[PDB]
């Protein structure tokens, strides 16, 4: 009922994981406005995440959708490895990795389209993605939002919004909502 | 609906 522990995988924190997964910055070029989701708010630690979602993902779009079959797998990947986990609550497949083993039990992990960390206990149904979709880089950058009250920002969450690039220093964004 | 929502963000 409970996954095989990985096999191997340098453990990171949550900061380095974002660091380590690709992300495609040229998307997002200074002094330009964008359209991008708004993929997740988070006010604790006053940032938010932009998700371009081109054409270029839309195997994972696919994905999300249930709308293509994967492999099961019994035995969790390297801590760093991009693959699937199934969230039934809202009934999609997302992009996932685990960074960390977690001091209270289960793992630290993080979806990489969304900019969500989120605890992932073991036993969770998961899936090998192919290896084109795995590839693709993390949808979700992280940004420092500028006139802006990021409270504010949760009603627009998996919306497609307009932000204006300020600052692009090829790892998070200074961006404004217009 | 929540992450849900993306979905009818991306059909």
């Amino acid at each position: 009922r409970f996954l095989l522990p990985p096999k191997g995988g340098t453990e990171t924190t949550r900061r380095d994981i974002y660091n380590q997964i690709l992300k495609d910055m040229a998307a997002f070029p200074e002094n330009t406005i964008v359209t991008a989701v708004l993929a997740s708010v988070d006010v604790t630690d006053n940032c938010a995440y932009v998700a371009k979602w081109d054409e270029s993902s839309d195997r994972i779009k696919k994905v999300l959708q249930r709308q293509l079959p994967l492999q099961e797998l019994d035995q969790l990947p390297d801590y760093g490895d991009i693959f699937a986990v199934l969230d039934s609550i809202n009934n999609i497949i997302t992009r996932i990795t685990i960074n960390s083993s977690s001091a209270g039990g289960g793992y630290d992990a993080y979806l990489i389209d969304f900019g969500e960390h989120i605890h992932f206990d073991g036993n969770e149904t998961i899936f090998k993605l192919p290896d084109d979709i795995k590839r693709l880089p993390a949808q979700a950058i992280r940004c420092d939002l500028i006139n802006c009250d990021i409270a504010n920002m949760h009603c627009f969450v998996n919306t497609y919004i307009k932000i204006r690039v300020h600052e692009n220093n090829n790892s998070t964004l200074v961006a404004e909502p217009v | 609906r929540g992450r849900a929502r993306l979905i009818d963000t991306l059909k």
